[PDB]
């Protein structure tokens, strides 16, 4: 009690031995309040002499409000810019705790320094979870970069809204190696309706197209999560259109008559490019598309004997 | 085959197409969806002409009813939301004068049937903010509404005005908006802000006029001076010694709090003239030593120490 006003009051002498400098800055960083923290900073400003004052002054072992008043009052007085002391500080405390880098945002939405918010987010996207009313506009322009190897993988902890900007991040960045691998975390999210059904059929485009020309695992598991949700016409009926050659001869068959049979006229014209497999195509595939109309007895779906 | 009506027709008997309209609605309650959208394409057909009180009203006194007879439902309150917010987009100016007797009275009818007041009234301000993203600045939709006193609409203000960078370029009709939200909800980092913008200001405007920091909490006025003083010219300027020789002598929260800034900047008259104009300061500083007695010499009033 009597030291925290004594330091935080008293003038100091201009000619301080660095003996005593040494032993003024342990007490602050012992009784760490807003005059003890203050009146150090309104001495560095005329010191006549070098010395990184963090090697006694251990902000990291500080609690949070004094380590937020500390940045604040330091950047304010000594030159509104981030000397490369201060950097070093930050990217070990922050990635360590979430609480510390709270009312730190604020500063960076301010003052910027770009290259700051994007380590620690490549250090841990976690920090994005529990962010007071975050919004679009913000998180899309916040392009995470740390590989999407993090955000896919993780994609239902997030909230709502975010799941779609997200997706539209994935495409936008060729991420193609993240929709799959984490795909029945995905499913889910264009099941459940979201704040705007609009940009739902925007990334369903982004999908189907980059779908065709690349097959890989969810051309199935996707194509199939289509026809289970009847309002994807406005897709399903593209996707038949802007058909080509290989691209039906990597169709599964359990797939491609459980599209045509749950259909009539408008997804019937896939049949132009079955020619191609039927007629002088491929013995063991017309096979196997065979069996399932005989074991499901899809009849009407059966006027194809010419 | 029903290619829609020219938009001449639809502007000029406006008035009489509606009646049946407003009808049809009032007994279609049973039909959210039908009910929801007629009402967002009616108001997004809504003629300039005809933004006026009466038709305001009206699509209040409809809304009212269908959210009566029905309850709180994610379905309900989601699309709920995006109508309301569409009607007041519609109408903006007409909610954003300065004494919105609209605005509060829809607010007190909208608190009725919610799982949370404070998420109903603060998510309407949120679509209303992401229609409006070019024509209305969000300080003026925000100044009304904390006319309402919701407490959750006061914590998103504070998340938004203490870290959102503001643009150097900045009407004076935007600048009185800006201040007159941080003397309702006045905080560390709302304040902070605001400091990072007049350092980077083309135009002088003594702030105090403006910012009447002698109404905020102790915390609130003694936190403004730290870091105003010493990122502007590291002293006062006029307004500052005006307001502190009259805010000072009259709390002694505040003196206690001040003292010790005002002692190691040097500011002798400042801290003279609270002991001559209140003597009892002296007896309330804890751990007044005898050098800072020797050096607080009461000047005046010698006719008072001895006595």
């Amino acid at each position: 009690v009597y030291a925290q006003n004594w330091v935080g009051s008293t003038l100091l002498p201009p000619n301080i031995s660095f003996r005593e400098f040494q032993s003024l800055a342990n007490i602050v960083n012992k009784v760490p309040n807003e005059n003890s923290i203050e009146n150090f900073l309104d001495l560095c400003l005329k010191l006549s002499f070098p010395v990184n004052l963090f090697t006694l002054l251990h902000v990291s072992m500080w609690s949070n409000n004094n380590f937020i008043y500390f940045i604040q009052s330091y950047v304010s007085k000594n030159e509104n810019k981030l000397n490369v002391d201060l950097i070093t500080l930050l990217k070990t405390s922050l990635p360590g705790n979430p609480e510390l880098f709270s009312g730190l945002l604020p500063f960076l939405r301010r003052n910027k320094f770009m290259d700051i918010l994007e380590y620690c987010i490549h250090s841990n996207p976690n920090l994005l979870n529990s962010i007071p009313d975050l919004n679009s506009d913000l998180l899309l322009k916040l392009l995470p970069r740390s590989r999407a190897s993090y955000f896919a993988a993780n994609i239902k902890l997030f909230k709502c809204s975010e799941q779609l900007t997200l997706v539209r991040w994935l495409l936008k960045g060729q991420q193609l190696e993240q929709l799959n691998q984490n795909f029945s975390e995905i499913e889910n999210v264009l099941q459940n309706a979201s704040d705007s059904e609009l940009e739902k059929s925007e990334i369903i485009r982004e999908l189907l197209h980059l779908a065709m020309a690349n097959p890989i695992e969810p051309l199935f598991s996707g194509l199939l999560n289509f026809c289970i949700k009847n309002n994807m016409a406005d897709h399903l009926d593209e996707f038949c259109g802007n058909m080509t050659s290989e691209v039906l001869f990597k169709i599964s068959p359990e797939l491609l008559l459980k599209l045509l049979t749950y259909k009539e006229k408008p997804n019937g014209k896939l049949l132009a490019a079955v020619i191609e497999k039927i007629e002088n195509g491929d013995d063991d595939y017309i096979l196997e598309l065979l069996e399932k109309i005989i074991i499901q007895k899809e009849i009407q779906i059966l006027e194809k004997l010419k | 085959d029903i290619s829609s009506l020219p938009p001449q027709i639809i502007k000029r008997e406006y008035d009489k197409i509606m009646k049946v309209v407003f009808q049809a609605v009032e007994v279609a309650i049973s039909n959210v969806n039908l009910a929801h959208d007629l009402i967002l394409t009616s108001l997004k057909h809504l003629p300039e002409d005809r933004k006026d009180q009466t038709h305001l009203e009206s699509f209040s006194s409809l809304i009212l009813k269908v959210t009566q007879n029905n309850k709180d439902t994610p379905i309900f309150r989601d699309f709920f939301g995006a109508v309301t917010s569409s009607f007041v987009y519609t109408f903006l100016d007409l909610f954003l004068r300065k004494n919105d007797s609209s605005l509060v009275n829809f607010n007190i009818q909208i608190s009725k049937v919610g799982i949370s007041q404070g998420n109903m009234t603060l998510d309407l301000l949120k679509d209303v903010i992401r229609k409006a993203r070019n024509e209305t600045s969000e300080f003026l939709i925000i100044e009304k509404f904390l006319e309402l006193d919701d407490k959750k609409t006061e914590v998103y203000a504070q998340n938004w005005v203490g870290s959102t960078l503001l643009p150097p370029n900045i009407s004076f009709r935007e600048f009185q908006s800006l201040a007159n939200i941080v003397n309702k909800v006045p905080n560390e980092n709302s304040i902070e802000n605001f400091l990072d913008l007049c350092l980077k200001l083309s135009f002088p405007v003594n702030l105090f006029t403006l910012l009447h920091v002698s109404m905020w909490s102790n915390n609130n006025f003694i936190y403004f001076i730290q870091s105003y003083v010493s990122k502007n010219e590291n002293k006062l300027n006029v307004d500052l010694i005006t307001l502190l020789k009259t805010s000072l002598p009259g709390n002694p929260e505040l003196f206690s709090g001040l003292l010790p800034f005002l002692r190691r900047n040097k500011f002798m008259d400042i801290l003279e003239y609270c002991i001559h104009s209140n003597p009892n300061l002296l007896n309330s500083i804890p751990d007044l030593n005898s050098d800072l007695l020797l050096k607080l010499l009461p000047r005046s009033r010698a006719s008072y120490f001895a006595a």
